[PDB]
This record gives C-alpha cells, structure tokens and sequence, in this order.
C-alpha cells in the first residue's frame, strides 16, 4: 500500500493526532504500546539515543517543537509543564522553586493530550511488530536507514 | 515555542 | 460509587458483555488492555496462576463455565474450537488432536471478541486507569488482604 | 457444557 | 450590528451557545444570566412553543432536534439514550420499555453538550437583563415582533 | 358495522372507540387478545398522537389538547383534580414553576374518558391476535382500505 | 379545548 | 433526523 | 409452501438480515447472488430501474430507508459511506461528500456490502428456489402487466 | 433595471446560452463563477440541496431537463455522459456500467461548456458584482423570504 | 430525453 | 437518516 509519508516506521498509523517527528533519524513513530510495555517513539527515543521531537500540523497542537519555555532545550525526557494553558519547562533549572510540575513522558509514553494513544482497536488493524521485531528493525537501520 | 494552548 | 459487583477489579468497566469471573479468585475483569500490553483478565489470570473463569448472565452467551465438551477440562489456556453456528470447546491436546484449524480462546493474550467483548477505547480512558506495575503490587497485596 | 451458540 | 444569531435577550453569538426558536423565529442563548432558567427555555414556556433548530457552527451542525422514532419535534418530551452517539426519542411511547433514558432539558436549561453554557465571563459581558425586562418583552413581542 | 367501530375488533359502543386524527380511523380501548389497548397500540405502530373522542361518549366530541399551551399529543397529556378537568403537558405545562397523571396508564386510556369494554362485550368480537394487527398495520400503508 | 366536564 | 454523533 | 411476507420474490430466502424491501416495486429481494454475478436485489434494481430500499426490522441495524445524511438523496447507486469507532455516515458521492463539502459505495461487484445486508452462504442459498438468469428476466418482464 | 425573467438569480447575466433552471426551487443562475471558486448554479445546487436543472428554450441545445436516456433519473450529480457527434445521458451507475470514456457533466463544479456556455470576462465584469459570503448570506434569507 | 445532438 | 449503528 501507499501509506503516507508520516505514519509509524514500526506499525504503520498515520493519524496525524498520533504520530511523532524524531527529528534526528528523520522518521515518525505513533504513540501507541502495541505489544511493547511502552510507545513506540519513546522506545525508538530510548533505543536510538536521541531527544527532539516534532508534531503534525494536522494534530490538536499543530506542527510544534517541544521546548522550554526559558531556555529552549529540546530534551524531551528532561522536558515537563505546569497548568495555568500548559507552559513547558526543564524540570532543573527552569521550573525550580527559585525561578506542581509533570514530565511529558510518563509510563514511557507521552501524555495522551500532548500526542494521542491510538485506541487499542486501531493499533490491531496497524501492521503487528513484536519487541525483538523493533530491536530488530532498530539494528539495520544504521547501516541502511532506508 | 513552549506554551501550549489545549484542546477544547 | 458503589459500582455493580461484576466491575472489573482493576478499573471498574461494568458491561455484562465485557467482564469474565474467575472462579478461583471471584472476582471479575474485563477484556480490554487499558494501560497494559494485555487484557485485565488474562493478566490476572497469568499472575495469580488461576484458570477457571465464568462468563456473564447478561453478555451474548449468558452465564456459561468455559469447559472442554470431551473431558471437562476448565484451563482456558488449553480450549479453543474448529468451526455455521455452533461451536464446540475442545482441549488442543488430546481431545483436538488428529487422532481423536484449531484455535485458542485466547489470542494475543485476551479473550476473543466475540466471546467477550473489548470494550471501546471511550469506555477505557472514563475507566479508574492504572498501571502495570500498580497490578503487579495489587495482585501482590491480594494475598495478604483480599478485601 | 462445551457448546456455545452464537447469534449471528 | 450584532450577527444574525444573537440571544434576543442578552445578545450572545457564541454559535455553540444559541439555538433558533421555529416558530417565534428568533435567537436565544442556552445560559441563565441572574434567572433560574435558560433564556432559550425561558422563551419557550413563555411564548409556548416547543421545536428548535441548532446552529451551523456548533458542534452538531444545523440541526432540527427530534425523535429517531416517530419525528415529534417537542423538545420538553424528547431525552435521549447513549460508543460516542446519541440517540433522541419521546419519553413516550418510543423510549418505552415496550418500545438510561434522560431528558434533554434538565434544571431547565438544554444540556450543555447539546448547547453549550456561556461562561460566566462571557454572560456578564453580554447585556444584562432581568426576569422582569424579558416577560415584559415577551409581552411586547405579541403586538411589535420586531 | 358503524363507521366508529374498532377497525381492529369491530367494537362500536361510542363510549369505547376512539378516533386517530392521522389515518382517520376508530378504535377502541379495550385488550383484547393483546397486552395492550387496540387504540394505544395502533397509536404506537402508526406512530400517531392525536385523537379525538366520539360525541355520543360522557364527554361528546372532543380533541384532547393541553389547556395552557394546545398540544395534542396524548403521550404527554395528564390531568390534577371537583368535577372539571383541564388538560396539561406533562413539561412545561404542569411543571413545578407553572400529582400529575398520564392520560394513558397500563397501555390503554383511563375508563373515565373512554370505556374499556367488558369481557362479555370482547368476547362477543372479531378475535384477533397480536401478530395478527401487527401483520395488518404493516398493510395498511399501501392500502390503507 | 383542554377542559372536560366529567358525566356525574 | 435523530442521531447525533458528540463531539471527542 | 407459506411463504413470510419478506422473503425474496426469486428464491424465497427470507433471513431478515439478507432481504432488502423495493421501495418502488413494493416487493422483497435477498442480497445473494445464485447463479447470476449479483445479487438478486441488485439485479432486480438495475433491471426495474429502481433505486430506493428500505431494511427489514429484524435486522442487525433495523427499519432503515439508506438516505444521504446531508441531501436526504436514496439514489443507492449514488451513495457510499465513510467511517466515523464502529459508526458509519452515508453520503452522495457528489456532491455531499466531494473534497469542498476514504469514501466508498454501498454496493461493491453488484451487491450491497455485507454489513449492510448480508450475503447468504453459499450453502442457506443451495436450500432456496434456485433460478436462472432466463427465467428472472423473463419475471421482471411478466411483472410490468400482472405484478401479482 | 427590467431584467428579464431568466437572469441569474446571483448576478443578473440573462444571455438564454448561460443559464440554467432550478426545478426545486423555481429560480435560475448562470454558469459563471464571477467572484467566487464556482459557478454560481452549481453553488446554489450545493447550498440549496438541489439536483434537477433545465436549460433555456433558446440554447443552443433547447428547452431540456437533464436526465438518464435509461432510467430518467434527473440527478445532474450523477449524470455524465459518452459519445455518439451525437451524446447519450447516463447515471454513472448502473446505466452507464460496463455490464449496462463517460466523463461527468460537471467537472470542477460547472457545467460542461457544451451543455451550458460560460459568460465572457466581459460580460461577467458588467454584472451585479456578489461575494461569496454574500452568496451564503442570500442563500439562507431565502428560505424565510424565498423574495 | 437523455439523447443529446449537439449544435451544428 | 444517514447515520447507521453497525453490530458488535
Ligand atoms: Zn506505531
Ligand atoms: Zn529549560
Ligand atoms: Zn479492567
Ligand atoms: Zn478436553
Ligand atoms: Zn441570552
Ligand atoms: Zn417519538
Ligand atoms: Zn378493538
Ligand atoms: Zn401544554
Ligand atoms: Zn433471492
Ligand atoms: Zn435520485
Ligand atoms: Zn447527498
Ligand atoms: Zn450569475
Ligand atoms: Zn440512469
């Protein structure tokens, strides 16, 4: 099938309020666990060793780059927000008592309001990978990233 | 570039 | 709230047609994953070792104890069925064997949906969410207080 | 006993 | 010059917000203001009329409110019965145990996914009126539609 | 038969059939072989609402309608007590800010506006089953005669 | 219109 | 004509 | 034999989930193809020149007439549907569901999908009349003067 | 102006070449997009849920509704046509099916050229100039006021 | 009646 | 009126 240029390298979901922009292997990964025990950009995140990520604009929060408010560090795992409207800031030094806070990423995913969990359902239709599957997908693709 | 506004 | 008895353990979900009792425990859950990688039943039934399990009155096949139609086996990790519209539930080994197209009730660890039914993933983000490790604890706590 | 009848 | 689909009581424009009396054919908002009812009900146990139409632009598009049964279009006998849809019936006979069943007015507003509730903010901002003014307009009304 | 008689039964005492505005048509307020009324029932599956009562009945000729604001749906109309009775939707009509009791109970019409028939006068009529009126309404779209 | 006058 | 499909 | 009111005027089938009333004609056809390419319905539709169905109660989605959600259009060779979890909306092809206003049309290889009315088996057909293709021209055409 | 009785309802173009009747609503429009993204028939068609046409008696091809030679449907959302320098009328499905090269009447939403001409720019700048919203507000006045 | 001849 | 339900 053609399926668009911004669905899952892993299992193939393209919704645009699901999928994430590694901007560092340049490939997009959907938010969803399938049969992992996380999501699959964060294990890509975790696996690849990388840390910028980028919305669709076609998602509830258009096309967004993560960052601190203050200092503009991109490191989603160092990333987090406090109610108020949501304003994103480094855990240390940012949101400091001297300068209530939630990292982005829990349960190794990302928070269902920033990118979508797809539906248990949707995920059945996507292409089914399995743990080694990625690990093993993961592996190659330094020699071929194609 | 760090303020995000929600959904309804 | 004082949710209906048959509400899944782990996150409340109450559709008749959606929960399974398990006999040994009695207790019930449901067949949808939530927040795990498996369904609540099947992860209650891998982790406190148990494997009888009754339907519901109210779901498509009223209250029915899974068993084997040849011995009466009630492992539901060993029943499954070969196919108009009647279905007979048959150990893998001996009583599906060759000598007396199989497939399990359980496939990608949960109950078939037809048998139970997933529930909607509206009806699991309104659901008590909870973690994998946090069933891991409970199902730990259970022994020692299941109540 | 190890009969389901399913509806449709 | 206020748009078309302003609250002929309070003026309110938010399309998620007003509802279309059809036979009085005039705009009235689904809030409150200092009244114990909404000033579309309001208007409708007043004038005694009883069909309505939604907005274009509200979340459930225009919309002449009726029973899936039997076409009655009297919303103070319809309610409705729930995986995200809704259906719309009399009270009787058609959501009958022969033929979890909630009205759609309730404390004498419509419910707020059906129209919306102005905010409060967005309510003192309006023109305020009291209990009085709008029965003496109803009054009016009669003689001077306009 | 009379005009007025039950068009499912045949039953023709004034004070027991009732007039569907919509397929113009009578019937009457008694059971039968059924679980409910044949003019409730008709009203049900036609999907019609407003009837008329028959002249020669204790209230004579009359369109039920509601007192405050003129509905003529029946599934909404009731009444509260000496000896006059005035109409009311249920809501708005007879709310709190404008006890109250159906017009239809027990899926027939109360016996003081239209007679149930007796089971002497139920027995003497065309017995019909249930499916048997379901059968003919479903015809009378066509051929309503 | 909306009002009955009951028999006796 | 008497289905309505809510929003999210 | 006494046949139900529903069941198909070729072969007899009556299953309420695979009879599909004729609006115009004001007669009943299953959704089974036999030993034509279609389905009976379909090919009574094309054949008659009708185009407006309703669904038999007892089926799985009730007394349903197909129309456009948008127009109210029951041309079922001009609508289609397009998903909304296990919710389904219909829409003329043009132009309620053009780009400015992922789509498919109900009926697919000369039948209605099978959600929509289903396809008896093979085997629930083998039980019914069987007919040929000579023989239901030869109706259609017998229908203009004595429908009965 | 007196403008004849067949000018377009949106902006006045009244040449009998470039009009089509609304049967629905009783109105004509022209085939000209003026200053919107359409031509103003098909527009209406769109707004006003309307889907049978007829063209002018002075025409080129006549007084004619527009229908299925096969099945008289009057849909012109479903209607195309195939070549004979003669053209035969067919709803896209079935008439037109290969068990019963066709090409839709409209395409980018006006009507062929053929069937109904396109005002020149100039005749189009001489008439009564009208937004698109302008278009949608007079649209919905035209219920309650159809005048 | 769905038979066009287009003009000469 | 355009909207359908589809099964389990
Ligand atoms: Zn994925
Ligand atoms: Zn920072
Ligand atoms: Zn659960
Ligand atoms: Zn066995
Ligand atoms: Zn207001
Ligand atoms: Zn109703
Ligand atoms: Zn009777
Ligand atoms: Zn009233
Ligand atoms: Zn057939
Ligand atoms: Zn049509
Ligand atoms: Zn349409
Ligand atoms: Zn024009
Ligand atoms: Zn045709």
């Amino acid at each position: 099938k053609d399926l668009p240029i911004h669905a899952c390298s892993y299992c193939g979901i393209h919704d645009p309020a699901c999928v994430v922009y590694c901007n560092t292997s340049k490939k997009w990964f959907c938010n969803g666990r399938g049969n992992t025990s996380g999501s699959h950009i964060v294990n890509h995140l975790v696996r690849a060793k990388c840390k910028e990520v980028t919305l669709h604009k076609d998602g509830p929060l258009g096309e967004t780059v993560l960052e601190c408010y203050n200092c503009g560090c991109r490191n989603v795992f160092l990333l987090g927000f406090i109610p108020a409207v949501v304003v994103l800031l480094c855990r240390q030094p940012c949101a400091s008592q001297s300068s209530q806070w939630q990292p982005l990423i829990q349960d190794r995913c990302f928070l269902s309001w920033l990118v979508k969990i797809p539906s248990e359902q949707e995920q059945l239709r996507a292409r089914q990978i399995t743990a080694q599957q990625i690990n093993k997908l993961e592996e190659l693709w330094k020699e071929n990233p194609s | 570039r760090g303020i995000l506004i929600l959904p309804a």
